[PDB]
């Protein structure tokens, strides 16, 4: 279910107005945009997150995700 | 000044430190939690720096013992090592203003930054292990290994002895989590990612520390306290401020809510801006 | 006698 | 009566511009998206958030919402 | 022509795409979406605020808002 | 060639929101929205704001803000 | 292969909707704003960011990689 969980401290905007996310070694790629805001907020504030998905294939997108305090 | 610090035993090296840090620091009355309590270091003269022998290692017998290491006062920066079999001094790169007469000074190519350090180790700062064996290895690598930079090999040494130095120091997890390491099992030390954090954040944290009153919730950057315990397990040293400490914000803390946010922390999600044109359409 | 703070 | 009160511990994201918090263990989602980014402040701030309703089943659309500290 | 002045520890976003402030003891409302991203931040940052407007008969609504830190 | 290099205080934003920004004693007007939230970050963290123009009174041009970190 | 990296130790904006950074001594700049809040907000906490161009030998950049080391 959880395709992964923990901290984030890597990713990358892309030419094509996308942005990619990389957690436990496996990158998380989204077109979305209105998302990058909260992202950099956790990332920069110690907010632990993670991404879920029904399909989680290796590299899979990332479009549903939850916050942890730890 | 002439310093030197044992890792033959537990209690050795844990007084070794609690000396280093009572002839360094002075105690702070706001954070006093009677015999335990942080410290503040005391403001020195520019080009300080005192001098500790590396001893202990070698449990077994008096050997592995003519290691110094000199290290300025100002900002608790590493700034050089010694050898004292061969009683020369090798200086850091970026620490050449700061120099010990007297000695056999040489240059080192290399800097004392950690982001050179840990890309000649060319591994993340977090999961090393550090055994005796291991450490007296380096130790004998370094002693025999001379020159202008520090290979590999001398990259793990120099990473080891500069982790059990620095934060072993600054924080007093690695002090509490390291003195099994010299128990009968001696486990090897792990670094884990918290630590870490931690470590990276040491200016802020210790510029935010001085302005606590016994608070509850911490808040900067990466790192949060939630209660007076881990206040004081995190960090036994700090900044000197007078006015090096002011850079960045007229004020660094923020006591609100019963919670001590970091300025930067706040400010740097707080930014939103006009967000929904975008999605009125074309 | 450390305690478990030391 | 009050039916949701607490400390935000989960937030969900759909690509529906629908998003969900969990308070007092119940789950509300609000689909007027100009509020997602709005509880982010009380997500990091601790503001404990407190909605109002008519009853307490949930799973409705929120938007009345408080932030407030223990 | 100060309506109310100080310091706000919560405000309101009601149902109607209208919003309401609490300073000094009193209610203004406004429907400008640009306070949203910056007057929130205030409620964090102890940020003294001051109403101005033609009416500060009780229930008008506000719309020149000065902002200092004091 | 820097008509004011100082903290900025704060501005006015009347009803049509104009941005009358004032620093140093030196009151410069600008018709922005997205440097909103960008100053009002600089304002509550004590962050210097410098401005030039070559006609550094009061309503007059302006073209180049910044904020000097150092 | 890097256009620039470290931090925003100085940075400049102007009105006609560009913004830059000295940085590796030269002021990289860039007429796009829709990444204004990242490298604010990155520079405000003192994380690090790197940031490529169309090539990274005086023009816009729209890529941005940001670390917490």
């Amino acid at each position: 279910a959880d395709c992964a969980k923990g901290k984030i401290e890597f990713s990358k905007y892309n030419e094509d107005d996308t942005f990619t996310v990389k957690v436990d070694g496996k990158e998380y790629w989204t077109s979305r945009w209105n998302l990058q805001p909260l992202l950099q907020s956790a990332q920069l504030t110690g907010m632990t997150v993670t991404i879920k998905s029904s399909t989680c294939e290796s590299g899979s997108g990332f479009a549903e995700v939850q916050f942890n305090n730890d | 000044r002439e310093f030197t610090i044992d890792f033959s035993t537990q209690q050795s090296y844990v007084s070794s430190l609690n000396s280093i840090r009572t002839e360094i620091s002075t105690p702070l009355e706001h954070i006093s939690q009677g015999t335990t309590s942080v410290s503040v270091i005391n403001h020195t003269p520019p080009g300080s720096y005192f001098a500790v022998d590396i001893r202990g290692l070698d449990v077994y017998q008096a050997r592995f013992d003519h290691l110094r290491l000199i290290i300025e006062q100002n900002n608790l920066y590493v700034a050089g090592f010694v050898n004292t079999a061969t009683n020369t001094f090798y200086r850091f790169s970026d620490f050449t203003h700061i120099s010990v007469p007297g000695v056999t000074t040489v240059s080192m190519t290399t800097d004392s930054s950690y982001t050179t350090l840990q890309r000649v180790a060319a591994l993340e700062r977090s999961g090393m292990q550090i055994s005796r064996h291991s450490l007296v290895s380096s130790y004998l690598a370094l002693m025999e290994f001379s020159g202008n930079t520090m290979t590999r090999d001398a990259s793990r040494a120099v990473l080891r002895f500069v982790t059990v130095t620095a934060e072993a120091l600054r924080f007093r997890q690695i002090q509490r989590e390291f003195r099994q390491a010299l128990s009968e099992t001696a486990p090897v030390y792990t670094m884990t990612p918290g630590d870490v954090d931690l470590t990276l954040n040491w200016g802020r944290i210790s510029n935010v520390l001085p302005e606590y009153r016994g608070e509850d919730g911490v808040r900067v950057g990466r790192i949060s306290f939630n209660n007076i315990s881990a206040i004081l397990g995190t960090v036994a040293v700090i900044l000197n401020c007078h006015p090096e400490c002011q850079i960045t914000g007229d004020r660094p803390v923020i006591k609100i809510n019963n919670t001590l946010w970091e300025s930067n922390t706040a400010a740097a999600f707080l930014n939103r801006k006009s967000q929904f044109l975008y999605t009125t359409g074309k | 006698g450390f305690g478990l703070f030391d």
